């Protein structure tokens, strides 16, 4: 959830 | 926890 922009935002949430 | 998977 910290890099909440990207991997840690799957786009929005978390993954990617 | 960032881009650390």
């Amino acid at each position: 959830r910290q890099i909440k922009i990207a991997f840690q935002n799957r786009r929005l949430k978390a993954k990617k | 926890p960032p881009i650390l998977l």
